[PDB]
RNA sequence: AUCAGAAGAAAAGGUGUUAGUUCAUCUAGACAGCAGGACGGUGGCCAUGGAAGUCGGAAUCCGCUAAGGAGUGUGUAA
RNA sequence: GGAAGUCGGCAAAAUGCCACUGUCCCUAUCUACUAUCUAGCGAAACCACAGCCUGGGGAACGGGCCAGGCAAAAUCAGCGGGGCUUGUGGCAGUCAAGCGGCGACAUUGCUUUCCUAUCAUACCGAAGCAGAAUUCGGUAAGCGUUGGACCCACUAAUAGGGACUACUGAUGAAG
């Protein structure tokens, strides 16, 4: 069949008899039917219907609030940075970008880690270049050789995300 | 492709070769031996061994032949049987050999003319081998 | 029963109900 | 949380002053009271705002606002009413009649026909031939376009390949029957202008005569 | 595959018990009833 | 020419046999098949609803004419008894004992010339030629030994492999003093006589068979008139 | 309560019920229900095959007013 | 039928890639012995007391406790059984329901048996769903979820998970 081949066959033959009254009642009972959707379901889809009440609910309340405004082992077990090496460090674990965040510019900026600065855990931390919170880092800044604070836990979050220093 | 273009229904008859079995190749297409690797129409029966009957496809491949039909696995009739299965008419036949033919999925068989005996069974269901049969008993 | 569940609560539950509702008492005093 | 009927909400903005509104009708009707002349009590009809508009134009003002609600604020009583004998006159002073100033010939004469309104009796038989639909009886040398009312006429009608018909004759209206609802919704698509625009000239408050008469 | 359990496999099994199907069945052992 | 088909299956060479003088067709399966051998034949020939040996292939286990019908030794004495009692006086019908019982798809013969799988016995030639009262030629078609499967024949013309030589088709034509087309059925299907079914003045083929094929068979078949 | 009852998910949702708190109109007729009007510049302007308030971008103005929003949706190629 | 069983030519068979074979598909039948019963002879380990089941008893919840289900002698032969958690990341700013500076959603920045949470079969609602085929969703565990080395086919589909007494037959005293 070419093209709009239904509208066609709604224009030279007409929609069903009854369609306006199924969706007329349709339309004037499903708030009958969400109250009783509300009641008597249980669990996840219970739940997600939960959430999505509170937004509509909150859309509609700012909507018409805008209405009367118009009417009016030895092994590495956190993120690393790269005798002494004593510890394993795994590739895994092996970090070396960041997205770090400038405070006046408020831009997440991709930057590579140039090193780690000093971690408040341990010295041997920063020295194996353990990256946590608070630790400071020096990354470049010619495309913005800067230091930042990491806002963000990377053994958890699994990205580096940091707030710039100036 | 199974029960596929066979006419009519299959009656029910005593199963005789089981899958990695050796057939003839029955008609002239330029193959001499099949290989049973797989049965259509197997279902779920805990540690059965698809097997093939007079009348069934099967998916072979020619062990003995020329190497462009090697090579490549594809369905096949099983034309004969040397297990003893027993008509409705209540007689019970047996052949020498267990014989099969080259067909492709659609039902047309690859052959030219078969070789020996038909099963009466075949030649009821698939009026293509029917088509290309020499004699039936 | 009648329910998924048991309503009786076994003492477990009954023991260890009332003492972490007192450390949510203490969390709010701190 | 409680059972009760949803009210729809829209964003109009058009919400009326509501006692403000009433309030600036008494206004407009104490100014019209102390208009100059031509004293008319006579406001609207069954016709739509065209025909208002039309006797607006010949005028330099109609206007009437919602009935008894201009009496009220005059007053039934002599005195709290500014004219005389009104105690008589707000009895016949109801429905729609204004005060205008610009007459009694053009009222007399000039009466406009309108598209019926229900509850009249209709001026003839009107029948509905069978098959295809005739917007205007058949007076088009009222085509057989009308696709979306055919889904919207309810009636005896079916769409066949694109076309309106009627399967059995329909009588829109028969004279002497008072006019339903349906029967008008449905006389609205044919050009049935089963009715006249009149006025009422009974007395003229004035202001010297003050002789409002019940003619 | 509709089973044997179906409401409306029972339904219309019931509508064959109500056709010429059952009449067989009917003056059927009338046969013998007469003997 | 019409489309008809047996079931499903456009082979209706094989699930029915025709000639001049009767009509076969298989039994219990769809009665519309018989239906359809009716609607042209019913009242010039009789139309046998029959079995051979118990199956619906009657139309490649037999062969026949307007004067003799043969059948395999498979048959029962029940069905020969039946298509005896059916068939009328002047079609004689016989056993054949012979080497490949399914005479459809080794003899295809006509109410003067038959051809027949040069594999067969004498007696059975003997037998064909005292039975059908046609000369027997031992010839092959397009190099196949099947010559009532490939050769669709009547007696006003014949179709036969479209592989098949020029030479080959002038040599079986002028043998069989008829002319003779190199055609195709069913969108391909080489198997002439399994697809197409053909007496002097009707023919059926099968439903996937296009329509120039169609005009092909209504060319050489003349029945136009 | 179609599985009521005899601190953890918990924050939220329910056209379930009962009480209150704070605002609204109301015999100048309240809410709803109905009949009818719901207009004329104007198919305002770019935008386009066709866009006429309702595919789409800014105002979005005016005459009658008791009211008609350069328009609330459905809808029509329009 | 001849390695499809099994990690597999383990053990037989074939003799003294081909071929043979009950390893398997799928077991069946036949023979001896043990086995059971009878006459005789006749131990020991072990033993607080005993022996039905569900839940609960802070633990270790048990065989005794509690609350239930229940519960009719004596035996014979087999089998040995004994309130966590989930479907939705982290940094920064903007609102702002509101409360007492936060602030909710939203916005912008970058990087054997059982369970149902049902694969198939039954029904159902939606989708540019023309037909066919299909997608998503709902009720639903009645019923299936295969055969070979992530694969390669079959299949309607090859869904995801939890875990002395009893059991099975045989006699049996008695109102």
């Amino acid at each position: 069949p070419q093209n709009e081949y239904i509208e066609e066959s709604i224009r030279k033959h007409g929609r069903r008899f009854d369609h306006e009254e199924r969706k007329r009642k349709k339309a004037a009972r499903e708030a009958h039917d969400a109250s009783l959707y509300a009641q008597k379901t249980r669990g996840i889809k219970a739940k997600l219907y939960q959430e999505k009440r509170r937004k509509e609910k909150i859309q509609m309340k700012k909507t018409i609030k805008q209405h009367e405004e118009r009417n009016a082992k030895r092994m590495i077990t956190k993120a690393t940075f790269v005798k002494y090496e004593r510890f394993i460090r795994p590739m895994a674990l092996r970090q070396k970008k960041a997205n770090v965040t400038h405070k006046e510019l408020g831009v997440t900026m991709q930057l590579p880690i140039i090193g780690v600065k000093k971690n408040p855990q341990s010295p041997t931390y920063t020295q194996l270049g353990v990256l946590t919170k608070g630790t400071v880092i020096e990354v470049n800044v010619s495309e913005l050789g800067k230091y930042a604070q990491i806002t963000n836990n990377p053994e958890l979050d699994g990205c580096v995300n940091a707030l710039l220093l100036t | 492709r199974g029960r596929g273009a066979a006419s009519g229904t299959k009656y029910r008859m005593t199963l005789g070769l089981p899958v990695q079995a050796i057939m003839n190749c029955a008609d002239n297409s330029g193959a001499k031996n099949l290989y049973i690797v797989s049965v259509f129409g197997t279902g779920a029966r805990l540690n059965r061994l698809p097997a093939a009957s007079c009348g069934d496809m099967v998916l072979a491949t020619v062990k003995k032949g020329k190497p462009d039909l090697r090579k490549k696995i594809m369905p096949a009739i099983v034309v004969r049987q040397r297990k003893a299965w027993r008509r409705k008419d209540g007689v019970y036949l047996y052949f020498e050999d267990n014989a099969g033919v080259i067909v492709n999925p659609k039902g047309e068989m690859k052959g030219s003319a078969i070789t020996g005996p038909v099963a009466k069974e075949c030649a009821d269901l698939w009026p293509r081998i029917a088509s290309n049969a020499g004699t039936v008993v | 029963s009648l329910k998924k569940k048991s309503k009786r609560r076994t003492t477990r539950l009954r023991s260890r109900i009332e003492k972490k509702a007192a450390e949510s008492k203490r969390k709010q005093k701190r | 949380p409680k059972s009760r009927r949803s009210k729809v909400l829209t964003l109009a903005q058009t919400e009326k002053k509501g006692h403000e509104g009433k309030a600036a009708l008494f206004s407009g009707v104490q100014q019209s009271l102390d208009s100059f002349d031509y004293m008319w009590i006579f406001d609207v009809t069954n016709m739509r705002n065209t025909y208002l508009k039309r006797i607006r134009d010949d005028w330099k003002r109609i206007f009437m606002g919602k009935t008894k609600v201009m009496a009220k604020a005059l007053g039934h009583t002599p005195e709290e009413e500014h004219a005389e004998n009104v105690s008589k006159l707000t009895k016949l002073l109801h429905g729609a009649v204004g005060l205008l100033f610009t007459v009694i010939g053009y009222f007399e004469s000039f009466v406009q026909n309108d598209f019926a309104r229900a509850g009249a009796v209709a001026p003839f038989t009107h029948v509905i031939p069978a098959g295809p639909v005739y917007s205007r009886a058949g007076q088009i040398p009222l085509t057989h376009t009308l696709e979306p009312q055919v889904r919207q006429l309810g009636m005896p009608t079916v769409l066949k390949n694109g076309v309106v018909t009627l399967l059995a004759d329909f009588p829109l209206c028969t004279e002497g029957q008072q006019l339903d609802s349906r029967q008008t919704r449905l006389l609205k698509l044919f050009g049935i202008t089963a009715a006249e625009f009149k006025v009422g000239l009974l007395g003229y408050y004035s202001k010297k005569g003050a002789s409002v008469e019940f003619l | 595959t509709s089973g044997p359990r179906d409401n409306n496999r029972n339904k219309w099994a019931k509508k064959h018990l109500k056709k010429g199907k059952r009449a067989k069945n009917s003056n059927f052992s009338k046969f013998l009833k007469k003997k | 020419a019409l489309r008809a088909q047996f079931e499903n299956s456009n082979e209706i060479g094989v699930f029915s046999n025709l000639t001049n003088s009767y009509a076969l067709v298989a039994l219990g399966g769809s009665e519309n098949f018989y239906s359809v051998f009716e609607a042209e034949l019913g009242d010039v020939v009789p139309v046998v609803h029959t079995t051979i040996g118990g199956t619906r292939i009657i139309g490649r286990l037999t062969c026949g004419n307007r004067k003799g019908l043969l059948v395999p030794s498979s048959t029962t004495d029940n069905e020969l008894q039946h298509l005896r009692n059916s068939l009328p006086d002047p079609v004689k019908i016989q056993r054949v004992d012979e080497r490949l019982s399914a005479l459809g798809n080794i003899v295809a013969c006509n109410d003067y010339v038959a051809l027949v799988h040069p594999d067969i016995e004498r007696e059975t030639e003997e037998i064909i030629a005292d039975v059908l009262d046609v000369e027997v030629f031992r010839q092959t078609v397009a190099g196949n030994v099947l010559t009532g499967s490939y050769c669709a024949l009547s007696n006003q013309g014949a179709l036969v492999h479209p592989r098949t030589s020029i030479q080959e088709q002038d040599e079986l034509s002028s043998l069989l003093q008829v002319p003779l087309v190199a055609g195709t059925i069913n969108r391909g299907s080489d198997v002439i006589g399994a697809g197409l079914v053909v007496n002097d003045w009707c023919a059926f083929a099968g439903l996937d068979t296009t329509a120039t094929e169609l005009a092909v068979c209504e060319s050489i078949f003349k029945l136009q008139d």
